[PDB]
């Protein structure tokens, strides 16, 4: 489902594909377009990428990543920048808090995880703009 | 070099013809033939199945009459049979369901003609009643040695594949040998006249004959078994007043395999007789 | 060579012992459907020839088969009863001609009839009507006579003969000392 509340039609016409790949084992491909990410926007101009960076009340050790073998009590800020943001539990999204030292805040109050812009509040030069990546695997 | 998955449809027309000749099944080597219509590669469907006359000979090559056969063939033909051989099956009574070195010869020999081929094998003698479930066989070739053995998809069906969990015959012979899955099918006209046929099998002619007749045997012969049966429940009473000694001693753990209840509530299944001819009885004196 | 199927239909009645006429003449159209069905095996020996009386009850003799050798045996035993029968002895060929093995050969049926007819004209048109609607090949053959030869048959032949080029002929023998064989032998049915 969605955050809204709705369902979302190509996640269950994926999952059941998914669960009709004993009848063909190739059919499973479409599982990949029932693949939601989950993160937030701080993007407020199309052309334009702002930097958004919030806290947490709890520890940023127990939301790390697993790192596996080799084989060759609070947190001051999130990880999450450039807004790069990472995985997040929608369990997680009542704990998190906006900084009130913080520069650029949207007009709309955030409490649970989803789709905003953001407002400019001092409206003025220095927007913090950084450029785009080159020619490689992906566009 | 391309592979596909393919499936043997399987009716009821050459299961009882594998039965009638499960009754031909005798140790004396036998032969029969097969027949349906190729739709397409990864499906094969057989309808016409009949026997052969047995031979001193037994099971070869040899023994097949190619006039013979395009002679019932052609018989086929001209009437409203028109689907050519899609193999052959036989009997392996006794000595395993297993290929021997003429049967795989003969084999080698009948499908130069179809690349298919589906051999049935049918072995009623040492198969219990309690399952006909039977698997059909298949040739490898022998140049796949170098690559590997079974390139064929859809692997969900190997579980109905393991049926035969023999811990012997299975990988002792797996080498250069192979099955393939079994599948039947059923429309509603044989699904309505079998099912009409076999209750009318489990029932009587005007269904009215031989209800009436145990309703009024009730009171002579079910009369004697309710007496037995007031003897075995009693004789099991005898132990019931031993019982409330153990259980005012042990009540830890159950010494005794026997369960004392559902049997006798079988009894009183078979009690019930009684009263469900009862109101039969009334039906009939009524009206 | 050529493709056809052949219906031969002997008359089983009294009518052919006669003592005017030749002397149980059943076994000169005998040899008469021996010579003919010998001659058909030295052109296309592929060809079927089915047996069947005009009688009341028809039955097969013989089922249409390429070796005469047992329908040689099966000449026998032609057991004289009943008169004549036209209709049913018809539909019992001419409705029995797709039971045939070969598809490819030609529907070609004759008949030997040494009765009157006791079907009136309206039975006759109406199944010439039927043998022209299905375009059967159809060649009618009279050994001996009671009435006049040909009245209402020719009208007859001319409604249920279509396809006027190459089409049926009909084969009409008189009183005489000679036999039937070269007499039927002489149109381009037979040989
Ligand atoms: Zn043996």
């Amino acid at each position: 489902q969605s955050r809204t509340g709705h369902t979302h039609m190509p996640s269950v016409v994926g999952v059941l594909v998914f669960t009709q790949f004993w009848f063909w084992f190739p059919l499973s491909h479409f599982l990949s377009l029932a693949y939601t990410p989950t993160c937030v926007i701080g993007l407020n101009k199309d052309l334009k990428m702002p930097k958004v960076q919030y806290k947490s009340n709890c520890k940023p050790s127990t939301f790390a990543y697993p790192a596996p073998l080799e084989v060759p009590s609070i947190t001051a800020k999130a990880k999450k920048k450039e807004k790069n943001p990472a995985r997040v539990m929608p369990a997680q999204l009542k704990v998190l808090t906006m900084p009130e030292t913080c520069r650029y805040q949207p007009f709309k109050p955030l409490s649970i995880g989803g789709i905003i812009i953001l407002k400019d509040t001092s409206e003025d030069i220095e927007e913090l703009v950084e450029p785009v990546a080159a020619h490689g695997p992906k566009i | 070099a391309v592979d596909t998955a393919e499936q043997v449809y399987i009716s009821s027309l050459a299961l009882l013809k594998m039965l009638k000749h499960g009754r031909a099944g005798v140790p004396m080597e036998v032969m029969g033939l097969m027949l349906g219509e190729f739709v397409d590669d990864y499906t094969v469907r057989v309808i016409d199945v009949f026997a052969m006359p047995q031979s001193g000979t037994g099971v070869s090559v040899e023994a097949v009459d190619p006039v013979f056969q395009a002679k019932m063939l052609d018989m086929l033909k001209q009437t409203g049979r028109p689907e050519m051989v899609v193999g052959w099956y036989h009997s392996h009574p006794g000595f395993g369901c297993w290929l021997s070195g003429v049967d795989i010869n003969t084999q080698q020999s009948f499908e130069a003609l179809s690349e298919r081929a589906v051999a049935v094998v049918v072995d009623p003698i040492q198969s219990v009643k309690g399952k006909v479930v039977i698997d059909a066989f298949r040739l490898i070739n022998a140049n796949m040695m170098v690559l590997g053995h079974e390139p064929r998809q859809t692997t969900s069906n190997l579980g109905h594949l393991n049926k035969p969990s023999i811990q012997a015959l299975i990988h002792g012979l797996n080498r250069h040998y192979y099955s393939i899955t079994i599948n039947y099918r059923k429309n509603e006209l044989e699904q309505k006249m079998l099912l009409n046929l076999h209750k009318k099998s489990w029932m009587e002619g005007l269904t009215l004959q031989d209800y009436s007749e145990h309703c009024k045997h009730n009171e002579s012969v079910v009369k004697e078994m309710l007496e037995l049966a007031k003897n075995y429940n009693k004789a099991v009473e005898e132990e019931d007043k031993m019982t409330p000694e153990q259980l005012a001693i042990k009540n830890v753990g159950k010494q005794d395999p026997k369960r004392h209840l559902e049997e006798h509530v079988d009894v009183l299944m078979t009690s019930n007789i009684v009263q469900c001819l009862a109101a039969m009885l009334d039906t009939v004196v009524f009206k | 060579m050529v493709l056809e199927s052949t219906m031969v239909c002997v008359d089983n009645s009294e009518y052919m012992r006669n003592g005017d006429f030749l002397p149980t003449r059943l076994q000169a159209q005998q040899d008469a459907v021996n010579i003919v069905c010998h001659s058909k095996t030295r052109s296309n020996p592929e060809n079927n020839v089915g047996l069947i009386t005009l009688a009341n009850d028809c039955e097969v003799l013989t089922t249409l088969t390429p070796d005469t050798g047992r329908i040689l045996s099966k000449l026998h035993t032609v057991q004289p009863k009943g008169k004549i029968t036209f209709c049913t002895g018809i539909r019992v060929a001419h409705l029995a001609l797709k039971h045939r093995q070969g598809k490819n050969h030609k529907m070609r049926i004759i008949a030997f009839v040494g009765s009157p007819v006791e079907d009136n004209e309206k039975d006759l048109v109406k199944l010439a009507k039927r043998l022209k609607k299905e375009k059967v090949n159809v060649d009618i053959i009279n050994f001996g006579e009671e009435e006049v030869n040909t009245e209402k048959l020719t009208a007859f032949v001319n409604t249920l003969n279509g396809k006027d080029g190459t089409g049926s002929h009909l084969v009409t023998v008189p009183p005489g000392p000679s036999l039937a064989d070269a007499l039927i032998s002489s149109p381009i049915l037979a040989g």
